[PDB]
């Protein structure tokens, strides 16, 4: 372990001078994702039945 | 002693560390998102049953055209279904019996799959004369392949117990990139949707986050009590969750270095395997050892709803680039379609 | 039924592993099986045609060896020399040193031509054999049968069914000898019969145990003037000896019909009953009951030592009790506490050859129960020789009847060869006594149940690997094989036409592979792989299995009167199988064992694997 401590001191040197955010940014910006991606998730906004593979669709390619 | 004279000053960084996010954490995104409406009973049926391998299956991974999926099973055997049709396409039987883990590789061209025998191998799906034959075996780490996934056609990266991750030349089989700092088997990875990242999970309970490039670990995330076994990028590239045998699923922010959120319940007493988003991010979908795929609102931290069609362990799950369906696959031999 | 049925060739994949986890898969092993030497010569001859020539020049010294005389072994020495010396050595195709070159060369020009002069070129033929030669051998259809051959072997269980029985022959103290058949070959041979209630009435257990170890002590070499056994086996009721079978009665009989012989016809008996003691008695077993009742007769004439009851082994422990009939045993054999070794039978030798010469026991002036005086005559008269004998004859039996042990014939020095040395045999050539060629004298004329005791009787049953294949390489081995090829071709030309299965064990990591049956009998292909054991009907691929997992338990059981293994399964289940023979259910059983323990080693290794709380 003679240079293990070594190269574990100079990963956290690098680990600890990243410039962060807030979080209160991070969880707005989260928040805003979703909410611009709501309508294109046919697991929270279906889709026509007869659009999806799995109810009812008849023609694929 | 000059390894104490730095020890300590791993602690006075790991301190500093603490703080510059303790100074960050001003608010929870349970907080911030106390005020949007709820998900409301997100109760999804299971509309397709893919019977054919013959014990337990251990993972599955979507081909982006959100229709063909692999599985990887203890009989030895890659199966690629069509899920529309329930059609299988190939039933490629393994040289190692012993494979974990399964991928399929974004063009559609090829898969790749790995387990005890420590080799990824990368199976040609439509060889220019019409057979579907191994077409290069990627040798290297000196322990087990546990997950893996396509950059593209000539790139992979990989998981193992061994500790190390690894992109790979696989025109030159070599190791273009090595991943080291784990302290644990490797359990997991998650490529960035710009291919420019990934993070892994393992089982020190630690989650890494790797420039593809420059071969560093960039910020390493805590705060799991046992081993990491599934892990999943948030959709727009700035965050990830993560599933744990400690009975809790987390969520953490990149920019923000820290963990936002976790998602338990205390009826649900058993370990993640598995986890993936919805396509808005909006919902996490979460697999058991309990037999049942609980849907979290990732926002909320509210159970959504559950998946109960699994007579064993749900072992994997994906859900289609195109959000129109989860698979679940399992001990109990099936993968199932919601 | 009754016709002898190989195994399919597929059987290769259990018993390839069977004999390679006994050291049974060597050259030496194989070459020297008669069955073995056999499937390899085909191999050589006709399927590598780098090992041709040194087949041929192997069977051309073999046949070398056993030419009578010298003048037909120089003509056949230059022939051998000829073909597979110079003109190989013409032909730049001599793989043999300068030694063995020279040897037979050296030797060829001064006209010396031994029996053995080929022996370094044997040697080194095996050298040639034994390497790539060998290994290609393993990879060919003609290993393949010989595994379907050796499985047969292995899963004997002999039965009344088997044989065919004629009439009776004689009895004896605790039992009888017949005349039967045996049905799948057809060789005849003797069977004794003895009972275990009269054995066990006369307490004469430890005596059936002597013979069928004797037996099978004496049972090797092909010796052609002993009473051999091929097989052992027990009954309900009653313990077999399969032995060598004799038809023309005994020497005591036809000296009573003929009456006294020759001195010349007493000679040809002698020749003959020297080369069957001297057999024993390189192994280590001295007979102690030789006497005229005890020698017999076969269709032509020629002479075998019968009973083994009252033999000993004297290799480690060495006998001092007086045993045998009174007019020929030795001093040393009637002394009380006294060791003796082979010496015995060389006095009684002398004793019985006299009696074929005199009517009766040199030391018996007819006394019949009196065996007091029989034996004290042996211990004071120097036996009187009537002028009649000659000089050759007289000091033959003046040398075996010597009192003492360090004077006798046969005795001290090289035990037979003192023997044959004598005088009295100086006509003979004892290469032709053993290969049978003098003619003999007389042809004969063409017209209280216990289950405690039945466990001193396992370990009695037994086959004796070289008798049974020497059986089967002079009857129906070139047939079978023939027959048996002709099965395979055709389910080759079935199967290609009806979708063949590419063989599904194949290009994977496939442990063994193997028919099988299961009730829930259900014959199933099983395939077991490092961490499953798959199986499969017919005309399709496998569709269900077990996990080396959910295997808590191997073990043997029974069923019907039959051995099947048994796995206890995790969930308190259990599952059960027959297999067609010792051999396979040996092997599965240490291969299911082996592959679960590990598997299950590996699992708990394995955090994605294994079992959770
Ligand atoms: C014509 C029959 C002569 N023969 C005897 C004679 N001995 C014999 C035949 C049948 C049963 C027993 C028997 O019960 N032996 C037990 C026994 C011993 F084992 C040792 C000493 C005394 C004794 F009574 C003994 N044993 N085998 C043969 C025989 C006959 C024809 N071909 C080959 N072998």
């Amino acid at each position: 372990s003679i240079a293990q401590a070594r190269k574990l001191v100079e990963q956290l040197k690098m680990e600890a001078n990243i410039d962060r955010i807030k979080v209160s940014k991070a969880a707005a910006d989260l928040m805003a994702y979703c909410e611009a991606h709501a309508k294109e998730d046919p697991l929270l906004t279906p889709v026509p039945a007869s659009e999806n593979p799995f109810r009812e669709k008849k023609f694929f390619c | 002693s000059e390894l104490d004279q730095l020890r300590q000053e791993a602690e006075q960084l790991k301190n500093q560390i603490r703080d510059a996010r303790k100074a960050c954490a001003d608010a929870t995104l349970s907080q911030i998102t106390n005020n949007i409406d709820p998900v409301g009973r997100i109760q999804m049926r299971t509309r397709r049953t893919l019977r054919g391998h013959l014990a337990k299956i251990y993972a599955m991974h979507w081909g982006t055209d959100s229709r063909l999926l692999v599985s990887a099973s203890q009989d030895g055997k890659l199966i690629i279904w069509d899920s529309y049709t329930t059609n299988k396409v190939h039933a490629i039987p393994l040289r190692s019996s012993w494979v974990m883990t399964c991928a399929y590789a974004p063009s559609g061209n090829y898969v790749a799959c790995g387990g005890l025998d420590n080799i990824c191998s990368i199976y040609n799906l439509k060889t220019r004369e019409g057979n579907v034959r191994v077409s290069r075996e990627l040798a290297g780490h000196t322990g087990y392949l546990s997950c893996c996934r396509f950059l593209d056609d000539n790139q992979i990266v990989t998981s193992s117990g061994d500790t190390t991750c690894a992109l790979w030349d696989i025109e030159t089989g070599q190791q273009t990139t090595t991943f080291t700092g784990h302290t644990g088997d490797v359990m997991s990875l998650s490529l960035a949707p710009d291919t420019r990242l990934f993070v892994s999970g393992a089982c020190d309970a630690s989650a890494k986050l790797w420039d593809v490039r420059e071969g560093m670990c960039r910020q390493t995330f805590t705060g799991h009590e046992s081993d990491i076994n599934a892990i999943c990028f948030f959709p727009n590239g700035n965050a990830f969750a993560t599933g744990s045998d400690d009975a809790t699923c987390r969520l953490f922010d990149l920019r923000a270095d820290q963990e936002l959120m976790t998602y338990s319940h205390d009826n649900i007493i058993c370990g993640i395997t598995s986890v993936s988003f919805s396509k808005s991010g909006r919902l996490l979908l979460a697999g058991y050892d309990d037999f049942n795929c609980n849907v979290w609102d990732a926002l909320k931290a509210d159970r959504a709803g559950v998946l109960a069609g699994h007579d064993n362990r749900v072992s994997c799950l994906g859900v289609t680039d195109d959000g129109m369906a989860v698979a679940t696959g399992s001990w109990d031999s099936f993968l199932k379609i919601w | 039924s009754k016709k002898i049925l190989l195994p399919e060739p597929s059987i290769r994949s259990v018993m390839q592993k069977y004999l390679e986890d006994r050291g049974e898969v060597t050259f030496e092993k194989i070459f020297s099986q008669k069955l073995g030497y056999l499937l390899f010569r085909d191999f050589c001859l006709k399927h590598l045609e780098e090992a041709k020539p040194l087949v041929e020049f192997y069977e051309e010294i073999k046949k070398y060896e056993k030419l009578e005389t010298e003048e037909e072994r120089l003509v056949c020495s230059r022939e051998i020399f000829d073909t597979y010396i110079m003109k190989e050595l013409l032909a730049c195709s001599h793989p043999f040193s300068k030694s063995a070159i020279e040897h037979v060369q050296g030797h060829l020009v001064k006209k010396q031509v031994p029996p053995d002069l080929f022996q370094p070129y044997i040697e080194e033929i095996c050298q040639n054999l034994r390497g790539d030669v060998f290994q290609k051998f393993i990879e060919s259809d003609k290993f393949t049968r010989f595994c379907q051959w050796k499985n047969v072997e292995l899963n004997i269980h002999l039965t009344m069914n088997d044989f065919s029985v004629h009439r009776i022959i004689g009895r004896g103290g605790f039992g009888e000898v017949y005349g039967c058949r045996k049905a799948d070959t057809g060789k005849m041979y003797a069977m004794k019969c003895l009972d275990k209630k009269r054995i066990k009435m006369k307490q004469g257990e430890t005596l059936a145990l002597n013979e069928r170890i004797m037996l099978s002590l004496v049972s090797t070499g092909d010796c052609p003037f002993i009473v051999c056994m091929s097989y052992a086996f027990h009954t309900p009721d009653k313990l077999s000896f399969i032995l060598d079978l004799m038809n023309g009665g005994d020497l005591h009989y036809h000296l009573s019909q003929h009456g006294v012989f020759s001195e010349a016809d007493m000679r040809f008996y002698a020749a003959e009953i020297i080369l069957g003691l001297e057999h024993m008695h390189n192994r280590f077993v001295v007979y102690r009951d030789l006497k005229p009742a005890n020698i017999l007769l076969d269709e032509h004439g020629h002479v075998r030592i019968s009973d083994l009851g009252l033999a000993c082994d004297f290799s480690k422990k060495k006998p001092h009790a007086s045993v045998g009939t009174h007019g020929y045993m030795a001093p040393e054999v009637l002394q009380k506490g006294v060791a003796y070794d082979s010496s015995a039978d060389w006095f009684s030798l002398g004793c019985m050859l006299f009696k074929l010469l005199r009517g009766h026991s040199p030391f018996r002036q007819h006394k019949t129960k009196d065996k007091h005086e029989i034996d004290r005559m042996t211990l004071t008269m120097a036996v009187e020789l009537p002028d009649s004998f000659s000089p050759e004859l007289r000091s033959l039996l003046e040398g075996l009847l010597q009192r003492d042990v360090n004077r006798r014939l046969g005795c001290l020095g090289r035990g037979a060869q003192e023997v044959k040395e004598s005088p009295f045999f100086r006509s003979l050539d004892w290469q032709m006594v053993f290969l049978q060629k003098y003619p003999p004298p007389l042809i004969p004329p063409r017209g209280k149940l216990l289950d405690s005791d039945q466990e001193l009787y396992r370990n009695f049953p037994l086959t004796i690997s070289e008798r049974w294949q020497q059986e089967v390489a002079e009857t129906v081995f070139d047939t079978i094989n023939a027959e048996t090829d002709r099965l395979e071709a055709r389910k080759k030309t079935k199967n290609k036409q009806l979708g063949h299965e590419e063989d599904y064990a194949l290009g994977k990591d496939c442990i063994m592979h193997g028919y099988m049956s299961k009730m829930g009998w259900q014959r199933r292909y099983f395939y077991l792989f490092p961490n499953r054991l798959e199986w499969r009907g017919e005309g399709e691929a496998p569709q269900s299995l077990l996990t080396m997992e959910e295997i808590q338990s191997v073990e043997e059981t029974q069923i019907k009167e039959r051995k099947c293994l048994l796995l206890k399964i995790r969930g308190g289940k259990q599952f059960v199988l027959q297999c067609d023979s010792d051999p396979e259910l040996v092997q599965w059983k240490k291969e299911l064992r082996d592959a679960y323990r590990e598997a299950q080693q590996l699992v708990q290794r394995v955090p994605k694997m294994k079992n959770k709380p």
